[PDB]
């Protein structure tokens, strides 16, 4: 459905899956190193590649919400009050301890906050904390007095994305947070989305190590749906060129040559096997009839054109939609990477020759 | 059976939070120390997790479907009974093991420990498995 | 090597009758090394199958060491 | 490239290394192909040649379920 | 689930005692509803 | 959707065959991502010439 | 003497019917004939050929077929 | 049920797209008839008596149950466009509906849906293109005239509409009262901000314009005072009740003449923290908490005004207006326990006004930032909705046109000068794409022909006319004031709309282009329908 | 394909078919009970049959004839 917008988002999907890896050495790409978000409103023509990190989360404080040359702190410990893994209690016996004991509390939490103030820290990140406050009122206001900008409940899963990111270290213990921990970076703010949600993106970062984030847009939930779909799916061909270093013709070029050469190939197997060869190679000559068939063309005249002109002896000939008939195809820039085409035969094959070894229906 | 609503309808009192997360559930039960919660499901399979990280820490099959799991108080990694099959079965999850097994709903384990009842739709002695 | 050959053929006669005829002599080689590997124990939990989508019957191999499917830390 | 084809592939697997195994834990080997249950006939048949009575009879029958296997295999 | 040809045995002549008790009470059920229908959809439908 | 692989997912084939198809499509993105519905069609061709 | 339900079915046994009522022998000839000849239609039809087409194709076939068995008869006494 | 053995239903070619079109035209005519000053309002009964009266097209469409997905999709659209821009809810609906029986009118006679995509896509570009270069008429040379004219057009077809001349003087004023600037100097209005109080009662003339904020809150003691002539608001996001330790703190008694000096010390501490934000002058406290009774005894024997359980936005809001500072705890960075002078908001009053047998807060001309809030009066509970609805929709109308400077002329003149362009540019665009874009230039029609309808005039002639003054306006070069040629209900004629005052933000007609363009796209897209039979 | 084993069905509700095997199983089962029923009344030492009619009248036969035996039964 994205294809009046595909002069936006196949340079968006090439930077994309470029940006995360290396072209001299890598020979595979993660996929998980590009991560999509969806937010409705707009237009997919909004659809944005974010080089930094893009948080869902909104921001704790009030009245902070941009911060620039920030120190990003990734924090996996609770801000409140102590509590020892061991089963613990504090016992009053006296009128002094009552208040005694709300001071101490204070000062431990005026200790923690200027504690992580003095390495310089402005933005602090707060990983999800179950069975212990994360994130106490108090501390979220020791924290606003000193100008820090705060981000809580931050997912467990997206830890190791954020440190790619941004490359801060995380910090589980109050004694080991320093400054050359932390994460450098060029600018963090929140955004509004016209009325439509807000987001976090930290861009710009002194290490961005090989990790981009993608911004989908759309009217709808289903039209967003499909262009993070699409936009996956043009990812995937990006990453089977890089595995597979080989591009082949489309527009059912491959299918016809496939159907011309085994019929040929069929033609010197005489025995039980040509006949099967032969059903092969007329199986295979299916995808170009039904390209035919759906650009509204013959797909009978289509098809044996196709079929004598790659017999002539042009290999890049196709399918042309545009033009409404048959023509080279290169020049329509309708390439697909060998690797699509090479595992589609293997695994149908495969799959068809496990299907024929099959003779019974047992229901258990 | 007893699902508590969503929003908590508080105001952070330290215990909105919940996980609860339900990714298995017929016997879901807190453990002695709040970092484990034990679950089973239909499938005849015991799921232990850890409430704090929250991911499935080892899963128990030994049995048909289990229905009634009762949690022995020690580090919750002592012992834990389970009667779903018509057959009780104890494991110990510092081998992810059946200890012992005895082949006979609303199981619950002994205060005392030397014992446990599995009412059904007896007090097995643990000392002497009869 | 009476042996060997004889482990050759009794693995080539196992896998005659299920899909893995198909590339019995690979699947047969495989098998073979998987099971000498042991050093004469046995052990099959020591011989540990991983299941991926994806891919041709004949890009199954066995490892030259060993594969774990968790996770390393953040630092 | 199916999930059923990986499963079935893992059980063959796991027939072959079970089979290996066994193997090296006793080498002794016989040839199959029917080879076998045709021999363990022949030596069935000579004894009840030899028998008087229905028991006679009996072992013809077993046999014969002998024999019938590779005949089910040739079927 | 083979052998269907049977033609079964004395166990039915074994149970003649309980098929009648059944099958009068049967009978006279079906007694009763014909003469309920001898009027009833025979002449309420027309 | 126009994803070959996230149509035969979310309709709830019943047949065997289709099932394996499913699982087919399944694998043909893992692999590749791209031609999802091209194998599928490849598939069927394949078996309608093995009728005759 | 089946008891057919679908319409096409019913079909062919008036196919058989007539036939039989026609020539008399032959009656199963033509039901196979019949379902060979809709199962190439339908390669055809899956190709994409409009149906008419395929039948007008069979009809000149046919006609160029009974031409060929009218040269290749012989007659007796 | 066939060979595909799926246990579901199927719909595949004309059949799913006549269904598709049969619901986007449903949930078109549902709203038709509330479209344009002649428009009518729309009762809603809730099936358990509840009732709602309202032109507000996403609130019906809201309010409304769907089943069809692309009835539902038309009905997220009309969310979106009230979500993004505000006005023009209806408008959008419409528009999509009409385009969506066109493409499939097309679809119809064997033009592929891609190359109608394709088409609808450049007509889409190109009007938003000539609506931003030839329709827009900067806000800079109209003043002031232009934001009223601008929200009597929104306040048109709605309960406030023959009462605009007095709606839209108090919507701009508390517009222009919330501004603010932010970084980077550029300004913006944070609508919403503007409290909204319903309150029947007296006629709509009688609703008041605060020049200030307003609570829908009351004093929690009677013997308090119920009005302050400079006010000291100290704003508190904390309870002021009884002490009570934690959960991980637990009172244990061996000898028990401690007992009597720790239950005095759980109220002391309380009573401490009272003594000493009163110590500090304050004559107000406002509290998102609640407030026990001696808490309250502390604030009547003081002399203060005392509110509990404050809203945390109007609390938010008063701390803003006021220069008040809200405190969720009173904590230095010293370790101790203390409240401030600085801490403080000022407003020059403070009132328990009495509205209709109930009573509310009015802080009257607070200091150091000006706000704003509108009271409401009508005949009933629905009156004042609808009222609220459509001043909320003038609200949002008027901070468009001041946020983008642009205005277009109303009462169709864009969609006929589209239309007229976009026939006239469709002949120089492809072969296949033409009759796409003379379609999409076609359905833009559908508007004056709705305001047209609800007038229950001749629809066709007022159509044609304005046709043809717009093809003058785009032929003739030296009669291009006609481009601001649109319809006047009233009368049933042709009028100059940019000089009869008739005004509407550029970006509500560019949003519902693009929003109506990109659901006719998305529902297009579609030629089968697969619904599995549900699993209970 | 098979008449009673294809995806759209071609019978009127009640009635079926059977194929090869299961055509040749059944005849053979059937074949195979009336042949084992009617013997053991063969030769001199064959035995008779009690044929106990379910009707009204409820007709007892006692027979050694294998005609009467294989008229009077209710063979499907
Ligand atoms: N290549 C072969 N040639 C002849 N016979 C074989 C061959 N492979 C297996 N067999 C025979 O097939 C029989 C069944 O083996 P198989 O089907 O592989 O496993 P299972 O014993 O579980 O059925 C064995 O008794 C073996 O003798
Ligand atoms: N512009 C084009 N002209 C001709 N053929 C095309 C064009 N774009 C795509 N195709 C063909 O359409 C086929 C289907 O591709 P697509 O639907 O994108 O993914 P999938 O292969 O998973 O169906 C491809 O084999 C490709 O060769
Ligand atoms: N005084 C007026 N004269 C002519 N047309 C008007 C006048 N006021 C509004 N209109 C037109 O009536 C149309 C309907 O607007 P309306 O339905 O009230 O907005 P919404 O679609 O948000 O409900 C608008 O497009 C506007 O151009
Ligand atoms: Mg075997
Ligand atoms: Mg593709
Ligand atoms: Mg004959
Ligand atoms: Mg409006």
């Amino acid at each position: 459905v994205v294809s009046q917008y595909s002069s936006l988002l196949s340079p968006m999907s090439v930077n994309a899956v470029m940006k995360v890896i290396d072209p001299a050495t890598a020979t595979s790409v993660d996929l998980r190193d590009i991560k999509i978000v969806k937010k409705l409103g707009g237009t997919i023509d909004d659809c944005e590649l974010v080089e930094g990190l893009v948080l869902t989360q909104k921001v704790s404080n009030s009245g902070i919400t941009r911060v620039e040359k920030a120190k990003i702190g990734l924090i996996q410990f609770c801000l409140s009050a102590p509590k020892t893994d061991m089963d613990n209690q504090i016992v009053v016996s006296d009128y002094a301890q009552m208040d005694r004991v709300l001071r101490e509390e204070r000062a431990y939490i005026l200790n923690l906050v200027k504690q992580i103030k003095k390495t310089g820290c402005n933005v602090l990140l707060i990983q999800k904390s179950i069975l212990r406050d994360a994130l106490s009122d108090l501390a979220l206001h020791f924290l606003n007095k000193m100008k820090i900008m705060v981000i809580k409940d931050i997912e467990r899963e997206d830890i190791e994305f954020i440190c790619k990111t941004i490359g801060t270290k995380p910090v589980a213990h109050i004694d080991q947070f320093t400054a050359d921990m932390l994460g450098s970076a060029e600018l963090a703010e929140e955004v509004n989305l016209n009325g439509s949600g807000k987001l976090l993106k930290i861009t710009g970062c002194a290490s961005p190590g090989k990790t981009v984030t993608i911004v989908v847009r759309g009217s709808n939930k289903l039209v967003i749906e499909e262009a993070e779909r699409s936009i996956h799916d043009a990812l995937c061909v990006i990453r089977c060129l890089v595995k597979k270093r080989a591009l082949i013709a489309g527009g059912g070029a491959p299918e016809i040559e496939l159907a011309l050469r085994l019929t040929e190939y069929s033609r010197t197997l005489s025995g039980m096997e040509s006949y099967c060869v032969r059903a092969f190679a007329d199986a295979m000559e299916v995808i170009p009839s039904t390209l035919a068939e759906n650009a509204g063309l013959n797909p009978i005249s289509t098809v044996t054109e196709l079929r004598n002109r790659h017999a002539q002896g042009e290999k890049t000939a196709g399918i042309n939609v545009r033009k409404g008939g048959i023509s080279n195809i290169l020049e329509e820039l309708v390439v697909q990477p060998l690797l699509v085409s090479v595992s589609a035969l293997t695994l149908a094959t495969e799959t068809v020759r496990s299907i024929l070894k099959i003779d019974d229906v047992v229901n258990t | 059976c007893s699902v508590y609503p969503l929003t908590f309808d508080k105001n952070e009192n330290m215990a909105a939070k919940k996980k609860s997360v339900a990714m298995h559930l017929s016997a879901c039960s807190f453990t002695n120390s709040d970092m484990q919660i034990l679950t089973a499901s239909g499938d005849g399979t015991c799921a232990l997790w850890d409430v704090e990280s929250g991911q499935l820490l080892q899963s128990f099959h030994g049995h048909a479907d289990v229905l009634c799991l009762d949690l022995a108080p020690s580090e919750t990694g002592n012992t834990f009974v389970s009667g779903g099959d018509k057959k009780a079965m104890v494991w110990d999850m510092r081998s992810g093991q059946c200890v012992q097994a005895f082949e006979t709903n609303s199981v619950r384990y002994y205060p005392s420990g030397d014992a446990f009842a599995s009412g059904s739709d007896r007090l097995y002695d643990l000392r002497a498995d009869r | 090597v009476k042996f060997r050959q004889d482990l050759m053929n009794i693995a080539g006669t196992t896998l005659s009758s299920k899909l893995l005829t198909h590339h019995k002599d690979h699947f047969t080689k495989l098998a073979v090394e998987a099971v000498l590997r042991l050093k004469g124990s046995g052990n099959l939990e020591a011989i540990h199958i991983i299941k991926k989508l994806g891919g041709s019957l004949a890009d199954s191999y066995l490892d030259e060491g060993f594969l774990l499917d968790k996770k390393i830390g953040v630092n | 490239a199916t999930q059923q084809i990986l499963d079935e592939a893992e059980r063959s697997l796991h027939d072959a290394l079970c089979v290996l195994a066994q193997t090296v834990k006793d080498s002794r080997t016989v040839y199959g192909g029917g080879c076998s249950e045709m021999l363990m006939a022949h030596a069935v048949t000579q004894l009840a040649n030899r028998t008087p009575g229905k028991e006679a009879v009996a072992m013809e029958s077993y046999a014969k379920a002998l024999r019938m296997l590779p005949t089910i295999i040739a079927d | 689930l083979a052998g269907e040809g049977i033609s079964v045995n004395t166990g039915p002549k074994g149970v003649i005692n309980d098929w009648r008790r059944f099958k009068q009470l049967e009978t006279e059920q079906r007694e009763e509803q014909c003469r309920e229908m001898e009027r009833l959809i025979k002449k309420l439908s027309m | 959707t126009n994803d070959g692989a996230t149509i035969l997912k979310q309709m709830q084939v019943l047949h065997p065959a289709a099932r394996m198809l499913v699982e087919l499509s399944k694998a043909q993105d893992i692999e590749a991502g791209d031609g999802t519905t091209s194998v599928v069609i490849i598939a069927g061709s394949l078996l309608d010439s093995c009728t005759k | 003497m089946m008891d057919v339900d679908h319409q096409i079915a019913k079909l062919m046994v008036e196919l058989s019917k007539s036939q039989d009522d026609e020539i008399g022998d032959g009656t199963t000839g033509v039901v196979v004939l019949a379902g060979a000849l809709l199962e190439e239609a339908e390669q055809l039809l899956d190709r994409g050929i409009h149906p008419i087409r395929i039948a007008d194709g069979y009809e000149q076939a046919a006609r160029v077929a009974i031409e060929h068995l009218d040269k290749i008869s012989d007659s007796v006494l | 049920e066939g060979p595909l053995s799926v246990f579901g239903d199927r719909s595949t070619g004309e059949t799913i797209r006549s269904q598709n079109v049969m619901a986007a035209a449903s949930i078109a005519n549902i709203v038709k008839s509330s479209l344009g000053p002649v428009g009518l309002d729309k009762m809603l009964v809730d099936d358990i008596g509840d009732v709602t009266i309202t032109n507000d097209g996403a609130t019906i469409l809201k309010l409304l149950e769907v089943e069809h997905p692309a009835a539902k999709v038309l009905c997220e659209l009309a969310d979106l466009q009230d979500k993004e821009v505000g006005d023009g809810t209806t408008s959008v609906v419409i528009i999509a509906a009409e385009l969506l029986k066109n493409a499939d009118e097309l679809v119809k006679q064997k033009i592929h849906p891609t190359s109608v995509i394709s088409g609808y896509r450049l007509a889409c570009k190109e009007a938003v293109r000539y609506i931003n270069e030839n329709l827009i008429v900067n806000t800079d040379e109209l003043g002031r005239d232009c934001l009223i004219n601008a929200a009597k057009t929104s306040m048109s077809s709605k309960i406030i509409g023959i009462n605009g001349d007095f709606f839209a003087n108090m919507v701009v004023d508390a517009v222009l009262a919330i501004k603010y600037t932010d970084i980077r100097g550029q300004p913006r209005y944070p609508v919403n901000s503007v409290n909204i109080l319903k309150a029947h009662g007296r006629s709509q003339m009688e609703s008041m314009l605060i020049s200030g904020y307003a609570l829908n809150c009351v004093v929690g003691s009677q013997g308090m005072p119920k009005r302050i002539v400079n006010a000291k608001i100290a704003c508190l996001d904390f309870s002021l009740q009884k002490t009570k330790m934690k959960l991980g703190v637990q009172v244990v008694i061996t000898d028990p003449e401690k007992l009597d000096q720790i239950r005095q010390r759980e109220s002391d501490i309380t009573k401490e923290r009272i003594q000493k934000i009163l110590a500090t002058g304050a004559n107000v406290i406002l509290t998102t908490g609640g407030i026990d009774d001696m808490c309250l005894k502390y604030f009547v024997e003081a002399g203060a005004m005392a509110v509990r359980r404050v809203l945390k936005r109007d609390l938010k809001r008063i701390a803003k207006a006021s220069g008040a500072t809200i405190l969720s705890t009173l904590a230095n960075l010293e370790g101790e326990e203390t409240f401030e002078a600085a801490m403080l908001g000022q407003a020059e009053e403070v009132v328990q006004e009495r509205i209709c047998d109930d009573e509310l807060i009015l802080i009257k001309n607070t200091k150091a930032r000006t706000s704003a809030s509108i009271i409401l009066r009508g005949a009933n509970d629905f009156m004042c909705d609808e009222m609220e609805r459509s001043l909320h929709d003038a609200l949002c109308v008027v901070k468009r046109v001041l946020e983008s400077k642009s205005v277009v002329p109303g009462g169709g003149a864009v969609e006929a000068a589209l239309s007229i362009y976009l026939e006239n540019y469709a002949t120089s665009m492809g072969s296949r794409e033409q009759l796409a874009i003379a379609e999409f230039a076609r359905s833009l029609l559908v508007i004056p022909n709705t305001l047209a309808v609800n007038a229950a005039q001749d629809s066709t002639d007022l159509v044609a006319k304005l046709r043809a003054f717009h093809n003058e306006a785009q032929v003739n070069p030296e009669r291009k004031n006609l481009k601001w040629i649109g319809l006047d209900l009233s009368n049933g004629k042709p009028r100059d709309n940019k000089q009869a005052g008739v005004f509407e933000p550029t970006i509500v007609k560019v949003k519902s282009l693009k929003f109506a363009t990109e659901a006719a796209i998305t529902i297009l897209r579609i030629d089968d329908l697969i619904k599995l039979h549900p699993e209970s | 394909a098979s008449l009673s084993l294809a995806p759209v069905n071609i019978f009127k509700a009640g009635a079926d078919e059977e194929r090869a095997e299961t055509a040749r199983l059944t005849s053979f089962i059937g074949a195979i009970a009336i042949g084992d029923l009617v013997k053991s009344t063969l030769g001199p030492k064959g035995m008779d049959k009690i044929l106990l009619s379910s009707g009204r009248d409820a007709s007892l036969m006692v027979t050694n004839d294998g005609a009467t035996i294989l008229k009077n039964i209710g063979v499907d």
